């Protein structure tokens, strides 16, 4: 069966940088038959609302246990709203299920870390997709971290591509990886 | 209660400049609300085009209150036991720039409720 | 269940620029368990068969009502062949179903406009992927438009990336968004 | 029903250049309701382990017959481990099924060749997504070849984007196309 | 199901004459989509193929596509939605030589007709 | 056999410089192993950081061996009839740079087996 884990709509500020949550991450992990699609968007808040070309790169790491449950140790962690999306509504169901493991990156396929670096438009509608208003977002899959069994890292990179101060309001980003077996 | 709810989910409040504004956000949890308590307040100021700007948040049993520079040292959770159902805040030394719509969002998954307060400040 | 809405194979000239249909748009919206994949390609015709670096940017807007039915008001609209793809054949079934809503962009997730700006290679096989033969295509999700409940805009941008006159024969473009709930 | 054809994890050296297998390709074709997701990553081996800005461009063509079966004639062919991925384990099952055709590019939709040219980061974790460590990978869908009914071509392009010698360890790449009807 | 009468023909014509390119169609009860008609040209003169010459959609006619046939193509019927998508190519030239395709769609119905025009 | 397997999954082999190492990799097929026979050997050398580098390949009933420059002309399959269960190789004219872990991967889908051999070359 398919299974979706997500932040819900109207995500909380759930991306920690230096022990303060400052990035509002919409993250949806949807497992269909075999592949998991990561559908994500980000909005910087407070001091991260506008990012400059001098902005240092940073990782937002999600750490998951062997059963596909978010741990409390990553930059995106179990202290914010996170759980299953039921088919038919926009609720976030925190009660774990055995099926949550299916949202995880296949440990044999990703026994060494994998990555996908993609273009990450910022404020794209307002800047009308001006080429120097993109950064990059790299998904890193299963880079080891602590005692996590699975990890997903959103790494934001190459802010020096920006022509000036830009609202840190990312595009909707999509990634794919092979899902774990039950 | 039956679901996660906030008492009086829309209010209109009028204060004088220099006053302290009490913005109530009392909530009731239901038995199914088994996720972490996840509370934030946002401001949509009349001053500017900025909308839904976080001013204070409660997450991981910690308060984070350094997001909105205009409200540095001027916003605080009032309750000594916030997890018990009281997300209300004080906004001290009111300014005319403080005029806007304040929103209290309380989540305890799958519970979600929100409340809007329209704050006016007079000279 | 899943549901696909599409133009059919061998699509007609169904993309209006300035009240004239000039772009031949292949557009597939495939809803699986939770996410809708947009699979789309475009062929310019007549005056838009070849685009040059000085080409002005344009949007092809699809407008949908609350039940996920294509309206007549967009640049891509209900005057063209559009409808459900049955599993097992390449027909376009025009009879509405309640399931059509499932291909729409979740209005709570997308309660403010969202976007993905991506590379859009032109004539990529023939020009062998020359870097100066790409433009951008931005999908805008739910940018308000009159009385529409949902919108999908294909905005073609940054034609000035082109080295010279290029056949407006796009790559197959893919985007993803969270599907509406029934 | 959905169907995944793949190389398995720990793929063999299975991409022939000039009559020698030199590229190790992980390839997964996953068919859900309507679309096939191509999820693929590549590691060059031997003389192709490190590529230079002067690396000439090359195509790895997969040839399939009318029943979705990999043929012996492409750069990626039936001498390598290739077959069905069961739901629930990481085996490669070589016994053909009628459902294998469902992974093929819809011959009516792709009756003329389609393409997607995408960014292809190399060694992205190690070089921290440095802009000039990306080449391009173009998927060509149904470029005619021999007596093949379906073709998928991974064409590696624009090595001259590279700043210098770069480990030919690609990002996870994703493409999408409309699947064949049974 | 949706069908065109005589799905393939050859018409011989002389220069300066007008060619009547017939495309009469029958509608099925299931054909509930918008009527969506186009004519294409595969000219023998050059490399390009399947080039629109005239269009009918939204009960409106669009004809400003093929520079060579400018002002020389038009639908013949006053009642095209009833089953007649036929066109005239007036003042025929040598460069009009090619295959002319009529595509009628009315979802789920699809039919086409190719006519090889020789001048 | 019940499934695809190799005999002696792990081994350490010591040989003198200039001699030839016989690296065994014998395998047993199961009835379900209906895929094409797909063998490779890999070296992870003690010399350098690199790991899992092909030295020789068997696929499509053909041997491919021009991969690893330091072993050029010095790695060969020992069996004439490799497909009947013997993917063993010898490495001739042994050098100190040959010191490393050698891995024999045998695929015949859905069957997979591997084994590692730690080779040591002595002056």
């Amino acid at each position: 069966a398919p299974i979706t884990l997500w932040t819900g709509p109207g995500p909380s500020i759930n991306g920690f940088i230096n022990d303060t949550p400052v990035i509002r991450c919409f993250i949806c992990l949807t497992r269909d038959s075999n592949l998991v699609t990561v559908n994500a968007s980000f909005v910087g808040e407070g001091g991260y609302r506008i990012v400059s070309p001098t902005q240092s790169q940073f990782s937002l790491i999600m750490e998951f246990d062997q059963f596909g449950q978010l741990m409390s140790t990553g930059n995106i962690n179990s202290t914010t709203t996170w759980g299953e999306k039921p088919w038919g509504n926009n609720t976030v169901q925190p009660r774990p299920s055995h099926t949550w493991k299916l949202c995880m990156p296949n440990r044999e396929v990703y026994s060494t870390p994998a990555a996908t670096i993609s273009r990450c438009g910022l404020d794209s509608i307002a800047v009308d997709g001006a080429p120097s208003r993109s950064i990059d977002c790299m998904l890193i899959i299963n880079k080891p971290k602590g005692v996590a069994t699975y990890t997903l890292t959103f790494r934001f990179l190459n802010f020096n591509r920006l022509s000036g101060g830009t609202l840190f309001k990312t595009d909707v980003l999509t990634f794919t990886y092979v899902g774990e077996n039950q | 209660a039956r679901s996660l709810s906030i008492t009086t989910p829309e209010e209109m409040i009028e204060k004088a400049k220099g006053e302290t504004a009490y913005l109530p956000c009392k909530f009731t949890l239901s038995p199914e609300d088994q996720g972490p308590l996840d509370i934030e307040w946002l401001i949509s100021p009349a001053d500017n085009q900025k909308v839904d700007q976080v001013i204070i948040l409660y997450s991981g049993d910690k308060i984070y209150d350094d997001y909105y520079p205009d409200l540095k040292g001027r916003v605080h959770f009032t309750s000594n036991d916030l997890k018990s159902g009281d997300a209300s805040i004080n906004v001290t030394n009111l300014q005319l720039s403080d005029i806007g719509t304040y929103q209290c969002k309380v989540k305890k998954a799958p519970g979600v409720a929100n409340k809007k307060i329209h704050l006016v400040v007079l000279v």
